[PDB]
RNA sequence: AAGGGCACCACCAGGAGUGGAGCCUGCGGCUUAAUUUGAAACUCACCAGGUCCACACAAUAAGAUUGACAGAUUGAGAGCUUUCUUGAUUUGUGG
RNA sequence: GUUCUGGGCGCACGCGCGCUACACU
RNA sequence: AUUAUUGCUCUUCAACGAGGAAUUCCUAGUAAGCGCAAGUCAUCAGCUUGCGUUGAUUACGUCCCUGCCCUGUAC
């Protein structure tokens, strides 16, 4: 199975986000403890609206929120993330927790010198 | 009677240059797709003031385009390119 | 200390406007607990929307730094021009022509601020009965806006013709010719 | 100076690739190889182009020139990279034997390289791409830059390869020594 | 309309170096939606995507219009739901 | 025009000012 | 602070053996070695200017090279 630093995937999802705050390292821990602004209590209440009203997967929710933790509460859900341009896609696996969701999704494109 | 006679059918497209740089000037509304800006890139332009110029390359997605021209431009002058078209004869007919 | 409010006044035109802020002129005191907001700090965001929530004692405020803070923003700018929150404020006043004329008139009698102060006057309409007064003061070439406001098309009217008879001296006294 | 830009014409029309720019230089640009010179004395150029076509006339390792007019040379370009770089060569010990052998014959056609070193050899598997300063065998100086030649590359092979009829271990002589067509183009020395 | 003078941005006698390796950084070129001409926001001037904003005739209004609680809508939101409040500027065609 | 959110100020290569070294001073 | 400002701890250990053709600065408390302070600045320099510490070798000349300034015939 999963396991997050020990914990269990099943203890997780049961676990809160100010439970959570403990394990992460040390960057985390600081954003929290000064305390993060309001903007995502916006973007949460939304995302948990979709999942309850979905029948099977939720479908996209899209944000320009890069600088956002990824957080249990969130996985499973499927997001948009904005790319200065266009929306990429992505459905949040238990992996990605404490990453920042600007990691999937790339602000440039390759280079070849063709 | 001469068939050399070719008779070649001009056009002028038109367009507003709006921002000035001391090297370059930016031009609007002449093409829409940053595509055509690089189809018809190697046409040379000229202003109704006299000075010529060419295009560089595309801007951005909505088809600007950035341009050198001989010497300095304003807003009160306009951009213009130079294309031809070949026209034939049509036939005739008797009339009573 | 008010300052726990008035520490907001350098960023308010983001968004929506402090309440703390927007409820201070529902105080009597407020004309003299105003100036505890620091209000020469106020973004010129702010001011417009101060202009809009301040509305014959409001003359007070207008001609109390509003008026001031116009010829400190034409003065203190760099291109010597009004700025646009500034001006568009300058042109959301005058809803009392008598507050306009009796704050903002009479005290601004160089020639380049004159000049852009007539160029808001002129953008809206007046009443005639204000405008009678307005000449009677104009006719007391910082007074040659005098030949601007008379381009509106009274017997106190006349006399003032008859009291008042640069290229713009004599083209505003052509001007009243035209009857 | 706008000759800079007329020079072109009898090339521009004589000539089809656009080409690519290479680098900038201090004496001559090089941008399916372009090489232009740097007034007038670069017209030089001619200097350089027919003894290129000699060298290349005779059976050298040397790239093939072209054409050439107006200061404007158009020369083969090299498939090559570098030997400065060189690390891994499968047989080292031909490449030390046959570099030696390659100033044989130069010393037969009376000619002596000033800079026979790893500047100027890009990678028989190799090819010498330039002749700066060249000089005769009757140079009262050659033997003196003969030797140095057969030392720099020795050391070369010593340094980074650790190596140290043919010459090298494997034949019957260590390597070449000074004692053992300048006059067409008498560059130095008669 | 050939001689003379002078200078380590010239040399001579030398010193310390550059050019060779890794990295920082300026320009050109390449790439890209843009890579604008003591840059994480702003600066900022670039890119994608959102709101919001003369006069003369004919129509129109004592309700032309203005403003404010609680709550709302988008990727980016605020006196649009609700209902009080104020009193002379609105819609077409010809600068 | 005004203003808000996100992005940008990447590297096959050529030229130049620098930093750190190749040790026993 | 993700494509990562800076600092601290442990681990990984690359090229480089004094560098071709070319080429820069300099005559005494000067060159060179070494470090500090200010500047910009929420944070952030291997940058710029100033300051101090230690402290040489080689000329005291010339028109060879480069460049500048004076006074008609093969061009």
């Amino acid at each position: 199975t999963h396991s997050y630093r020990g914990v269990d995937l099943e203890k997780l999802l049961e676990m809160s986000t100010e439970d959570f705050v403990k394990l992460a390292p040390a960057r985390v821990r600081r954003r929290f403890a000064r305390g993060m602004t309001s903007k995502p209590a916006g973007f949460m209440k939304k995302l948990r609206a979709a999942k309850l009203a979905a029948p099977e997967k939720p479908a996209p929710v899209r944000t320009h929120m890069r600088n956002m933790i990824i957080v249990p509460e969130m996985i499973g859900s499927v997001v948009g993330i904005y790319n200065g341009k266009a929306f990429n896609q992505v459905e949040i696996r238990p992996e990605m927790l404490g990453h920042y969701l600007g990691e999937f999704s790339i602000t440039y494109t390759p280079v070849r010198h063709g | 009677a001469d068939h050399s006679r070719i008779l070649a059918k001009r056009a002028i497209l038109t367009g507003h240059p709006f921002r000035f740089h001391k090297t370059v000037v930016t031009v609007r509304y002449m093409f829409f797709r940053p595509e055509d800006v690089e189809w018809f890139k190697s046409i040379p332009l000229f202003t109704k003031s006299g000075r010529s110029g060419f295009i560089k390359e595309s801007l951005g997605t909505h088809g600007y385009f950035k341009a050198t021209f001989d010497g300095k431009l304003s807003a009160q002058d306009v951009v213009a390119m130079s294309l031809y078209k070949r026209m034939w004869p049509m036939p005739s007919l008797p009339w009573n | 200390a008010y300052t726990t409010v008035g520490s907001i006044l350098k960023t308010w035109t983001h968004g929506k406007l402090p309440k703390l802020f927007k409820v201070i002129p529902s105080l009597r005191n407020w004309q003299d607990v105003i100036y505890v907001t620091n209000p020469e700090e106020w973004s010129p965001h702010v001011v417009y929307e101060a202009t809009k929530l301040f509305v014959k004692e409001s003359q007070k405020f207008i001609n109390l730094i509003l008026l001031e803070r116009f010829r400190d923003n034409i003065e203190t700018s760099e291109d010597h021009s009004l700025n646009y929150h500034i001006y568009r404020a300058v042109k959301k006043s005058l809803y009392k022509p008598s507050a306009f004329f009796k704050g903002f008139l009479f005290p601004l009698v160089n020639v380049r601020e004159a000049t852009i102060a007539g160029s808001v006057l002129a953008k809206v309409s007046v009443p005639a009965l204000h405008s009678s007064a307005a000449l009677s003061y104009l006719l007391r070439p910082t007074t040659v806006f005098i030949k601007i406001l008379l381009d509106k098309k009274p017997y106190q009217t006349v006399d003032d013709c008859v009291y008042y008879f640069p290229v713009i001296w004599h083209k505003a006294f052509l001007t009243f010719a035209q009857r | 100076n706008g000759i800079d830009y007329l020079a072109l014409k009898t090339m521009l029309n004589r000539d089809y690739s656009v080409g690519n720019t290479i680098g900038v230089g201090k004496e001559s640009d090089i941008y399916r190889v372009m090489k232009i010179h740097r007034m007038h004395l670069s017209r030089a150029a001619n200097k350089e182009y027919q003894f290129m076509s000699m060298l290349y006339s005779k059976g050298f390792k040397v790239p093939e020139p072209f054409d050439n007019s107006r200061h404007i040379v158009v020369m083969e370009l090299i498939e090559g990279y570098p030997m400065r770089r060189l690390r891994k060569h499968k047989n080292i010990p031909k490449l030390y034997s046959d570099l030696m052998c390659f100033i044989v014959d130069l010393a037969n056609s009376g000619l002596i390289h000033c800079d026979f070193n790893e500047f100027n050899i890009m990678i028989c598997g190799f090819v010498v791409i330039d002749f700066p300063q060249c000089i005769s065998i009757q140079h009262q100086d050659a033997d003196y830059y003969f030797q140095r030649d057969v030392d720099c590359i020795r050391r070369f092979f010593k340094k980074k390869l650790k190596y140290e009829e043919g010459f090298g271990d494997g034949y019957k002589y260590a390597y070449p020594d000074f004692k053992r067509l300048d006059e067409l183009v008498q560059a130095s020395g008669f």
